């Protein structure tokens, strides 16, 4: 909807109608630091790479295969949210998972276990 | 100030909320709540090398040190519980040459085997000894080192790049279920293993990868495919 | 006096048959007035007892330091639901040192009378004594004694004949100098390693077995049921203000018939020195070191250990103070270096690797003293090992890393010149031979 | 020879049966008596060190996982007890384990001079075993006040769990010890 | 030759006997055209190979 | 002039509703105008006696996607008689 700004953008029109997804990457598992949160990315689906039959280099022919990655970071879902609607892409948004900061002490670890009653 | 991560805060009892000073930024925060998650609600990271938020809190590796205004010796942030008006100091020298001086203690025994360590790009140890870390480097007498014993066709390991952390053995403990890893010796040379020539089989036994920080225990199939940035 | 706070009249002294000239089993202690009307005693209460040595100014021995009546308040008065414990840290490790296998060995009847007092000055249902475990005969002389104790009804239920209970277990260790400290000590009491825990979490809260828990020293508790019978007034007399009592010194060096006899609390070292022990071999014009109390304490040069107090505020105002009271002399006949390069590697052999800046900075202290033990290094090592040691102290988890770091300082501080002149003349050597 | 890990040996495995004798199960409840029932595990220093008495001076594997099934703990969690205990020899040892010169409140003294004699008399390094099943040599740590710098140190492992004896000799001599040695290879106890 | 690839070509240079506990490995005699060093601990029997190299080390004692 | 200098005269001797925003450092004076004062700021800057903007260095542009006005023309600004650099920029669309 409203894809005037779409319109007068200049890109080719067969790519005004792409379905995109919005969300905010998550932590990666192998590291603990969370100095890459906060920051939302459209996700153009890129799917089809296939593979150069003369050395087995990964071709491509979509113009969006690493738009979003490389560059196009929004620092909040409005922004991105606006940013596809003013474009005309049929946005999809993906809310992320954040964690759950719970009650934990040292002590914890070392309990009273009860009491050595007959079982 | 918004949390870091966006981690939300369930308050169990809106009455018991302790306020506390994390770098001057006052902050509220529930009955608990260890320094270092205080700071974690305050929108400050600390850096961490044996807390897992997952695992039992151990105060290992001395990495998470900060400066109380009422404590002679820095605590650590990651096991000294909150208490009501605390003025916490994170960027001070004293908190800063604590994890400068721990960190060359880390790195004074560590392998320098990067370019074929298979978390060269995602590793915890060298990621934080960029920041938190003194450029110069001063050991130079003969480094330790440690064979490498087989365990599962799946859990490549390395222990020569190993800081004694613990994270495995609290998870093989705790989460697992299963305790086949432990942690064998005393003083400068205790290794980890089994001690016998079982492997582990455990259904989830595959999360010791991606919980070691460094790359002392690493993914066999995955072993020297590719690097994390392609 | 206040002059001078030098000699007993060896009828003051109250540890008797420390020389093992008399039986000690039950009938010589009781001969020696051990198991005198202690229900008498007892049935005071805990608050009587806990008052009592407030007054009597008991600072805790082993090396800590801290009050006794303190510590001992500071154990919960009502239970809730979980029993109090107590572990007398009888663990004698850290060499050089040998007053506790010898209280053991000779007056195992007055650390029984003296844990359950303590027992009932702090309500613990049961007390654990942890024998240090190279001590296999001391371990069944006082599992003797214990029994025989039992047999006599002084222990177990109804203990003394008051309504009071009281069950004293026998633990041994298996050859480790961490576990001396307070709380590896519930860590290897518990069946598992002994690895000291996070201070935040302290005893008096959630110690052995997860219950509240009161660790002393074997010595501490000895003169614990003498105090009460004597009087807490009586042995606030011998020794200076907060600080006073009596204390076991176990001289040993560089010196003619080292004894290990029990005197006053401020001792001049001049007198402990000449008096009891001979004189510092060669003479008292060599003196080059000495160390006042345990290794674990950094070392006086020959112009300070003069006019010193063994106190532990006058040691400390000395940057050394005083841990388990065992001094070792060192003649000018022998290196400084050398011994505190093996005192380094003793160090290093023993620190249970747990936490970073002790397990690999102990060892990077080893290396470097080793390497200018023969003057191997540049001169401006010694700045970096006195960077080194300051990232080691106060980073720890227990006090063995500053217990590591405090040697080293010391030798830096006070004999630095040897350093230079080691460095020096060997780099001429370097130089004159191609 | 200080290792953390088995690789199985003919002489320990796990899969031989290791049994506490009937005369050391009293022992054994005895010793499980002074625990809360709930916390069994405490035992685990008084058990290996039973354990090593019984068997002759080492630990194998099998006595580690016997000792496991008693306190009724996972089997590493006795592996970690007894490698981080410097008393556990886990490592076969003759019936008598001779113990060598101490730590620097000794090596002031000239701990360090008594160390060659030991060895050249049987012919066999640290930690190695002589031709016979009887003598080795290990590392001790000192019990106090060392005034007496030469010092030994035996285990009577011969008889097992019933005449096993830790006894410290002071003022030894490299005649002295020696004699101490030959003394023992007959069966008779010096003088402590 | 070319027949050989380094996997079976590394394979032919017989370990390298030591004495100690760890040995350190360069790859060239000068260091600075080697790799990074790597101290390896060559307790097992089996000889340890440097990862960088390949080069195999075993222990001459026991 | 002193780089200070510029900061006092050019805030005190300016119209107040022509600059929005305006920041001191030493990376370069910077005056955030409107996109409708830009032409008459420009033309004060370049006539007047102590402020003697005569030469345009260059007109840049930073695309911004995140803000409603997305895009930023930087106008880098030299004044040769009194040796000073200013940076005038505005948002467009
Ligand atoms: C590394 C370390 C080793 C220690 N070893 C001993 C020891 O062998 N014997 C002892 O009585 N105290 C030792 N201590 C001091 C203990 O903290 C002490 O036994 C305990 O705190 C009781 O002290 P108290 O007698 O003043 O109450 C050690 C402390 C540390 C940090
Ligand atoms: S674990 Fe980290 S620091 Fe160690 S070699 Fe691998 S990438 Fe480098
Ligand atoms: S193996 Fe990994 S998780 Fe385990 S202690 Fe070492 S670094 Fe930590
Ligand atoms: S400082 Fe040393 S002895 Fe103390 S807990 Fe840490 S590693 Fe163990
Ligand atoms: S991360 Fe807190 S002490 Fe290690
Ligand atoms: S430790 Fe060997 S003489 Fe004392
Ligand atoms: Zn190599």
């Amino acid at each position: 909807k409203r894809g005037e700004i779409g319109k007068v953008s200049g890109i080719p029109e067969e790519h005004l109608s792409r379905k995109v997804i919005i969300y905010s990457p998550a932590r990666t598992a192998t590291q603990s630091g969370s100095g890459k949160l906060g920051k939302w990315k459209i996700n153009f689906v890129s799917t089809l790479k296939w593979e150069n039959p003369l050395m087995g280099w990964t071709s491509t022919g979509d113009p969006y295969a690493n738009v979003g990655d490389s560059a196009l970071a929004f620092d909040s879902e409005e922004a991105a949210k606006s940013f596809a609607e003013r474009h005309g892409w049929d946005y999809k948004v993906k809310k992320p998972n954040t964690p759950l900061l719970k009650v934990k002490s040292y002590s914890d670890n070392f309990k009273w276990k009860g009491n050595p009653q007959p079982e | 100030r918004n949390p870091v991560g966006g981690a939300r805060v369930h308050f169990s009892n809106p009455e018991d909320a302790i306020e506390v000073f994390v770098d001057g930024y006052a902050v509220k925060v529930p009955k608990g709540f260890t320094v270092l998650q205080a700071c974690e609600v305050a929108g400050v990271d600390i850096p961490r090398f044996c807390y897992h938020s997952r695992l039992s809190i151990a105060g290992n590796c001395r990495m998470c040190l900060v400066e109380v205004e009422k404590s002679p010796k820095p605590v650590a942030s990651c096991a000294m519980p909150a208490l009501p008006g605390m003025k916490i100091k994170t960027d001070t020298p004293i908190a800063k040459k604590a994890r400068e001086g721990v960190m060359e203690f880390l790195l004074m025994n560590h392998p320098l085997d990067c370019p074929i360590c298979d978390q060269g790009g995602e590793c915890d140890l060298q990621d934080q000894s960029m920041a938190f870390g003194s450029d110069r480097g001063r050991f130079t007498e003969m480094k330790r080192s440690v064979v490498d014993k087989n365990l599962g066709p799946l859990v490549k390991t390395v222990m020569t790049r190993c800081i004694q952390c613990t994270r495995c053995v609290r998870f093989a403990s705790e989460v697992a279920g299963v305790q086949d890893l432990g942690i064998l010796g005393r003083g400068s040379g205790e290794e980890i293993g089994t001690y016998v020539e079982k492997l582990m089989t455990s259904e989830l036994s595959g999360n010791v990868i991606d919980i070691c920080p460094v790359g002392a225990l690493t993914s066999k199939p995955f072993a020297f495919k590719a690097r994390n940035w392609e | 006096e206040k002059t001078h706070f030098g000699g007993l009249k060896d009828e003051d002294r109250i540890f008797t048959n420390l020389y093992g000239l008399h039986d000690p089993f039950l009938k010589g202690a009781m001969k020696r007035g051990d198991w005198h009307r202690t229900k008498d005693l007892v049935l005071k209460g805990t608050d009587w007892i806990v008052n009592e040595m407030k007054k009597s100014g008991l600072r805790g021995r082993g090396g800590a330091g801290f009050p006794s009546g303190l510590k001992w308040s500071f154990m919960p008065k009502v239970s809730d639901g979980r029993p109090s414990y107590l572990v007398v840290n009888a663990d004698e490790s850290e060499p050089g040192t040998c007053k506790d296998r010898e209280i053991m060995r000779h007056d195992p009847h007055k650390l029984l009378e003296g844990c359950l007092i303590a027992g009932v000055g702090m309500r613990a249902s049961a007390a654990y004594i942890y024998i240090r475990g190279e001590y296999v005969n001391e371990r069944l002389n006082l599992e003797k004694a214990r029994r025989e104790a039992y047999a006599a009804g002084l222990l177990g239920k109804n203990a003394c004949g008051s309504g009071y209970d009281f069950e004293v277990y026998i633990h041994f260790g298996a050859g480790a100098y961490i576990c001396g400290e307070e709380t590896a000590l519930l860590e290897s009491l518990e069946g598992k390693q002994g690895k000291p825990r996070l201070k935040p979490p302290f005893p008096a809260n959630a110690g052995l077995y997860g219950c509240p828990t009161t660790v002393t020293n074997v010595e501490t508790v000895a003169v614990s049921p003498t105090i009460l019978r004597r009087g807490p007034e009586w042995f606030s007399s011998f020794g200076r203000k907060n600080n006073a009592g009596t204390k076991l010194f176990c001289i040993s060096g560089h010196v003619n018939k080292p004894c290990t006899v029990e005197e006053e609390m401020s001792i001049p070292l001049k007198e402990l020195i000449e008096r009891h022990c001979g004189g510092v071999r060669g003479g008292w014009d060599n003196l080059l070191a000495i160390i006042p109390g345990g290794s674990s304490v950094p070392l006086i040069p020959k112009n300070i250990c003069e006019d010193v107090l063994m106190d532990f505020d006058a040691l400390k105002a000395v940057q050394s103070g005083l841990g388990t009271a065992a001094v070792i002399v060192m003649d000018k006949s022998t290196d400084v270096v050398d011994a505190i390069a093996r005192l380094s590697y003793f160090y290093k052999h023993e620190s249970c690797g747990q936490c970073t800046p002790c397990r690999e900075g102990t060892g990077w202290l080893w290396m470097i003293m080793e390497r200018m033990k023969v003057g191997n290094a540049k001169l401006e090592e010694i700045d970096m090992l006195q960077e080194v040691t300051k990232q080691i102290e106060g980073h720890t988890i227990c006090a063995l890393g500053d217990a590591a770091a405090w040697p080293v300082q010391g030798l830096i501080r006070h004999f630095r010149p040897e350093l230079e002149r080691r460095i020096r003349e060997r780099a001429e050597r370097e130089l004159l031979q191609a | 020879t200080a290792l953390n890990y088995h690789l199985d040996s003919p002489d320990n495995k796990p899969d031989l049966p290791w049994e506490f004798s009937e005369a050391n199960q009293s022992k054994v409840k005895e010793i499980l008596s002074y625990y809360p029932s709930n916390y069994k595990q405490s035992a685990v220093i008084p058990l290996l060190d039973l354990a090593q008495q019984q068997n002759g001076g080492w630990l194998p594997v099998s006595a580690m996982n016997a000792v496991a099934k008693v306190i009724e703990v996972a089997p590493i969690r006795v592996y970690e007890v007894a490698t981080f205990y410097s008393m556990f020899n886990r490592a076969k040892v003759g019936k008598y384990h001779l113990l060598v010169c101490g730590t620097t409140p000794c090596m002031i003294r000239g701990s360090r001079d008594i160390e060659s004699a030991l060895l050249d008399h049987l012919g066999v390094k640290r930690g190695e075993v002589t031709k016979d099943g009887l003598f080795s040599v290990g590392e001790m740590e000192c019990m106090g006040c060392c005034v007496n710098a030469p010092m030994i140190t035996v285990a009577d492992y011969s008889n097992g769990s019933e005449g096993y004896t830790y006894n410290y000799f002071e003022d030894v001599t490299p005649e002295k010890v020696v004699e101490i040695v030959e003394k023992l290879r007959k069966g008779e106890k010096p003088p402590h | 030759r070319s027949k050989k690839s380094p996997m079976e070509l590394i394979s032919e240079v017989p370990p390298i006997k030591v004495d100690g506990r760890i040995v350190a490995c360069e790859g060239d005699t000068n260091p600075a055209l080697g790799h990074p060093i790597e101290f390896i601990c060559l307790d097992l029997n089996e000889p340890a190979i440097c990862k960088y190299c390949g080069l195999r080390y075993v222990q001459d004692h026991h | 002039m002193d780089n200070q200098f510029i900061f006092k005269y050019s805030w005190e001797t300016l119209p107040k509703k022509w600059v929005k925003k305006m920041e001191r450092s030493e990376h370069g004076n910077r005056f955030d105008t409107n996109t409708d004062y830009l032409f008459q700021l420009l033309c004060f800057l370049k006539l007047h006696t102590y402020t003697r903007v005569q030469v345009l260095i260059d007109i840049c542009g930073v695309d911004y996607p995140s803000r409603k006005r997305r895009f930023e023309v930087v106008y880098n600004l030299l004044s040769t008689r009194y040796n000073s650099r200013i940076r005038v920029q505005t948002s467009a669309d």
